[PDB]
């Protein structure tokens, strides 16, 4: 037999913004991640945290390293900027829709930089705030990111569903449709 | 209880810039990133191990920390005074090389206890899907759903015949949540006496997994 795996560290700083992240890969899936400004390890999954432990300080210590490298790096390139990097943003649902069974909208959004982005899940026209998750940037094989935006909602005909994604390199704002189609 | 432990990013240092590097845009909001990505690459586990660090500024990957070079190599010009500056340090660079070890093996070791043995048995369903009359190609669809890892086979049958023609799928779907979804739909025109079947394998069965319509 063979085993072939991939684990990342993946982290950044980001300007004029002033967010940063540190997370953890394994074969492109999150393993967790540190809320940076509460200093505490995020698992992907409830259930890896009896597993094992990690201390979110390393975290924290690492992008004060990337902050005080990013005014290097803006030094030595004299502050010369790239364009903004627009994402694709793609709809799909969690599981096979069936009416009246409880299921989650995916809003998967990609190949994008900066990694900030607006996301607001809407039904019927209207903006939804209950029953949505959000996972942090992810890495990609580039330099690219990519993330996900969920909803959990109740399979019906009387209703549609909209992802709106605005990203600093989009014109305007970009809005996917969904809509039960059996 | 096992202890993740984090790869060591170096602090680097100023000392000179670079004439006009580049843009490809202008005019949209200015933005600067410093990100990096340590990747551990096992080939078999911790057998066989590479470390490959990768630094980039906004959109471009300057620098490179490769295992079986020993050293950073700039990948464009921003990243030449860091190659230069940490390759100096004989300190940093044993404890860059060492990461492969303390880093790499350390947390394999700890995640081969329960995300190396993951498993997830997927759900399978099959149904057709068209316009009433079919008109054109008929389209028959094998749905296979919440399933990990992503290692998995999906095969279409005409009475024992394996279909490699005529197949369309949304290839391997990550739903980012630990589990993968694919659609593997047939073009074909049905008959009665023709049965079509949707054969499924993966490392989470013991036996494939069939379905006929
Ligand atoms: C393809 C291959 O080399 N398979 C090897 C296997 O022979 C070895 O027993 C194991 C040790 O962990 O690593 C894997
Ligand atoms: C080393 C170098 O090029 N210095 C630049 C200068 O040429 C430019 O006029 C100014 C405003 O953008 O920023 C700085
Ligand atoms: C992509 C985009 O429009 N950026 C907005 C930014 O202008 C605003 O200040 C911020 C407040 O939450 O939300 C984001």
């Amino acid at each position: 037999i063979k085993e072939e795996h991939t684990i990342i560290q993946a982290e950044f700083y980001l300007l004029p913004d002033k967010r940063g992240e540190f997370m953890f890969d394994f074969d492109g899936d999150e393993i967790f991640h540190v809320d940076i400004e509460k200093s505490e390890t995020i698992w992907r999954l409830e259930e890896f945290a009896k597993f094992a432990s990690f201390e979110a300080q390393g975290a924290l210590a690492n992008i004060a390293v990337d902050k005080a490298n990013l005014d290097v790096m803006k030094e030595r390139s004299n502050n010369t900027p790239d364009a903004n990097v627009a994402p694709e943003v793609t709809v799909l649902s969690r599981s096979p829709v069936n009416l009246g069974e409880p299921n989650i909208l995916i809003c998967f959004i990609d190949k994008f930089s900066p990694p900030v982005v607006n996301v607001t899940w809407l039904r019927n026209g209207r903006p939804v705030t209950e029953g949505v998750s959000e996972t942090v940037f992810l890495p990609r094989d580039d330099h690219l990111f990519r993330k996900f935006h969920y909803l959990t909602f109740l399979p019906s005909t009387d209703d549609f569903y909209d992802c709106e994604v605005d990203h600093w390199g989009l014109e305007e704002p970009l809005r996917k449709h969904w809509e039960f189609e059996e | 209880k096992k202890v993740i432990t984090a790869f060591n990013e170096g602090l680097k240092g100023g000392g000179g810039s670079l004439v006009g590097g580049g843009s490809g845009g202008g005019g949209s909001r200015p933005w600067f990133l410093e990100y990096c990505k340590s990747e551990c690459h096992f080939y078999n586990g911790t057998q066989r191990v590479r470390l490959l660090v990768r630094y980039f500024y906004n959109l471009e990957e300057n620098l490179r920390f490769d295992s079986d070079v020993g050293e950073f190599r700039a990948v464009t010009e921003l990243g030449r005074p860091d190659a230069e500056n940490w390759n100096s340090q004989p300190e940093f660079l044993e404890q860059k090389r060492a990461e492969v070890d303390t880093v790499c093996r350390h947390n394999y070791e700890i995640f081969d206890n329960f995300l190396v043995p993951r498993r997830v048995e997927p759900t399978v369903t099959v149904y057709p899907t068209k316009t009433q009359p079919l008109e054109h190609h008929n389209l028959l669809v094998c749905s296979v759903s919440d399933f990990y890892p992503g290692n998995i086979e999906v095969r279409w049958f005409r009475n024992g015949k394996e279909e490699k023609t005529g197949i369309v799928s949304t290839g391997l779907v990550r739903n980012g949540d630990w589990t993968f979804q694919t659609l593997v739909m047939l073009e074909t025109v049905p008959q009665s006496g023709e049965v079509y079947t949707c054969q499924v394998e993966h490392p989470s069965l013991t036996d494939p997994v069939t379905v006929e319509w």
